[PDB]
């Protein structure tokens, strides 16, 4: 369904880990680390930011349906990217994959011995686990890509590099720190990472010649006050998050 | 040890078994009925022989691709089922067009044949319309359904492509098929290559037997220049550029008798002028999927009619 993989709050709540006794707390967190660990991977394995993106949205939605306690991040994450790089065309032999996955997880941990059991079993483990998710997702692999929108976006309301980088760099947060991709579409999103950029930047929009704001242009469930909502959210977790919104600030 | 959740994959015992379609020991494909509707399906297994990748990331492709082809002309993917062993399930479909023409029995008038070009003409135009290229044109891969409605089938081999300049894969489309593009090499090609094919089934609808049945790459492309004349940058503008061009040994005599070995098995004019602008050598000057259903072959008498029949 065009509806299966978006979820109210009320959803989000009793997720799979609930079940199981996780504060949301928790949850949101074990969430963010495997987000991390996508990001750091990906970068070591060169593959594309939008890759990384897929994976991270392929273990954002794998966990609406099992459970942290069942299967750890650490683990799903190196078979998510495994598999997000095959789909987006990057493939990443299986080797590798591991290999960079031991040493994230296991900085100085030996490296073991690609003839050994042990080895040849976390192999098999790995290729398990793809499986794993691809039947949790139902084989649904397609992602709509958020940059795609927010280029078009900042674009058709004419942004400085400045806003638009910044407003990539929302989006890019927005999908670490955030389950908004389990509940608002791609477009709006985007909505949202350009609101709280202006907003951050001090810039304003000038409203259309007609009085319509340019959201409008871009969806039309948009509001003004679900936008305000949604990026004091955002701008809360950014806050917490040690250094991000450091590499946004205005030093001048 | 323990059971865990899929709500989104069920297993594939929810379908009985019936017979091996495909009867080639290809694929594992079998007709199957659903054990609590009798809705018949296709089930085509997926193959693990050799994956040291994990998913083989062909099968991916080729479930993108089903998922986002939906189309009246177009084989229908329902669902992907478990069981560890994986099958893509299919709406199943009575006929397939291969079989069909070498059946004896089995007869078109000028008028259903016209309307099976139709159908197939306008499912390669959704199909490249949603940039993708099917590249394994035969009738073996054209199947119709009971009420007589055309499905293109077999995305196994297709692939999305676009503009940039790009490197695709060369040895793709059954040989008999393949168009002179790539037995010269070309690895920047795009959907002129399924229209080539489409040409061959066209002729084949008459002909009730593949036109042109190669050992080799230089023995197609002999039988191709024995049939369309011989390639010319007179003729095809630059294939001077590629490599092989009298490095693959090819004739300097040969004159388009498309129109004059077909003659005998194609009456109607039109039908014999659209197959004439599809079984083109030169890919930008063969004729496309748009203005292919514009010819006056479809607008002419007897007008394309369905067949039940
Ligand atoms: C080998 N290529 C194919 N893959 C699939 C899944 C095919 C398919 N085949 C049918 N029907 C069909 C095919 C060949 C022969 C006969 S028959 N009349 O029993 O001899 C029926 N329907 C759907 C699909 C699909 N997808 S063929």
């Amino acid at each position: 369904n065009n509806k299966r993989w978006y979820f109210t709050r009320e959803q989000l709540e009793n997720s799979p880990s609930r079940r199981f006794g996780v504060d949301p707390d928790k949850e949101l967190s074990y969430r963010q680390q495997a987000a991390n660990l996508l990001q750091d991977m990906g970068q070591r394995l060169n593959v594309s930011q939008l890759t990384i993106n897929t994976a991270i949205v392929y273990m954002h939605r794998f966990y609406m349906i099992q459970s942290f306690t069942r299967f750890p991040g650490n683990s799903v994450a190196p078979a998510a990217l495994f598999l997000a790089a095959k789909v987006e065309g990057q493939p990443k032999k299986l080797e590798h994959v591991i290999k960079v996955a031991h040493t994230c997880l296991h900085p100085q941990e030996s490296l073991p011995d690609t003839r050994s059991e042990a080895y040849l079993q976390q192999v098999q483990d790995l290729v398990i686990l793809e499986s794993i998710i691809l039947q949790t997702l139902g084989f649904e692999l397609t992602i709509d890509h958020p940059h795609t929108h927010v280029v078009k976006c900042t674009q058709l309301v004419r942004a400085s590099k400045d806003l638009a980088q910044t407003s990539y760099f929302m989006a890019t947060n927005s999908l670490h720190l955030t389950t908004f991709s389990l509940q608002y579409t791609p477009p709006v999103v985007a909505c949202v990472c350009i609101h709280l950029a202006c907003k951050w930047s001090n810039w304003e929009i000038p409203v259309s010649t007609d009085g319509k704001h340019w959201w409008e242009y871009v969806d039309a469930t948009v509001t003004l006050e679900l936008l305000d909502e949604l990026t004091h959210e955002l701008l809360q977790i950014l806050e917490k998050t040690p250094n991000r919104l450091k590499r946004i600030w205005n030093w001048r | 040890y323990d059971s865990v959740e899929c709500p989104f994959c069920d297993e594939v015992s929810k379908y009985e078994k019936l017979a091996k379609i495909g009867q080639g020991t290809f694929g594992e494909v079998f007709k199957a009925r659903h054990r609590k509707t009798g809705q018949k399906v296709a089930l085509k297994k997926v193959l693990m022989e050799n994956e040291k990748e994990g998913f083989p990331i062909t099968a991916l492709r080729e479930i993108k691709i089903l998922q986002l082809l939906k189309h009246e002309n177009v084989v229908n993917l329902i669902e992907i089922c478990r069981t560890g062993s994986i099958y893509l399930v299919f709406d199943f479909c009575e006929h397939d067009l291969a079989g069909l023409l070498s059946n004896v029995l089995v007869k078109f008038t000028l008028s259903e044949i016209k309307r099976v070009m139709q159908m197939l003409l306008n499912g390669l135009y959704y199909i490249h319309r949603n940039k993708i290229l099917h590249r394994d044109m035969k009738a073996a891969n054209v199947l119709i359904t009971r009420d007589g409605v055309l499905k293109l089938a077999d995305f196994g081999l297709a692939r999305a492509f676009s503009l940039a300049p790009n490197r695709y894969t060369n040895r793709v489309v059954t040989l008999w098929y393949r168009p002179p593009e790539l037995l010269l090499g070309e690895r920047d090609y795009g959907p002129p290559i399924d229209l080539w094919g489409a040409g061959c089934i066209m002729a084949e609808m008459w002909t009730r037997s593949p036109i042109m049945q190669g050992n080799t790459e230089q023995h197609q492309l002999a039988l191709i220049s024995q049939l369309c004349g011989s390639i010319t940058p007179e003729v095809w503008p630059n294939v001077d550029n590629y490599e092989l061009y009298e490095k693959l040994e090819l004739v300097k005599g040969q004159k388009r008798k498309v129109k004059d070995r077909l003659k005998a098995y194609v009456r109607d004019p039109y039908a014999l002028d659209l197959i004439d602008k599809l079984l083109v050598l030169d890919p930008a000057q063969r004729i496309d999927s748009d203005d292919a259903l514009n010819h006056d072959f479809f607008w002419s008498d007897p007008m394309p009619s369905d067949l039940k029949g």
